[PDB]
């Protein structure tokens, strides 16, 4: 976490940190997109 | 009129011999954006002046 690391999660690419969460999701969401259709969430599928 | 709106996604499943055409519609696409954005900023511009 906290570094600019490249990504790959599922074929996702992309170039950012990590930071953890604060805002709540749905038990069934898996990524969430801001309104510029950016991924502003990603969840890891091996740990929750 | 490219596959995708993601410069990531033409890169990783396309071949370079093919992916270079795509990236054209997306250049050009873009350029006429920011070409509308700063003529309409500079008429603005005259009024305020």
């Amino acid at each position: 976490k906290n570094k600019c690391v490249n990504f790959n999660f599922n074929g996702l690419t992309g170039t950012g940190v990590l930071t953890e969460s604060n805002k709540k999701f749905l038990p069934f969401q898996q990524f969430g997109r801001d309104i510029a259709d950016t991924t502003d969430a990603v969840r890891d599928p091996q740990t929750l | 009129g490219a596959i995708s709106s993601v410069l990531n996604d033409i890169l990783s499943r396309l071949d370079p011999p093919e992916a270079e055409v795509q990236i054209d519609r997306l250049i050009t696409g873009r350029l006429q954006s920011l070409q509308t954005y700063v003529t309409q900023q500079l008429i603005r511009a005259a009024e305020i002046r």
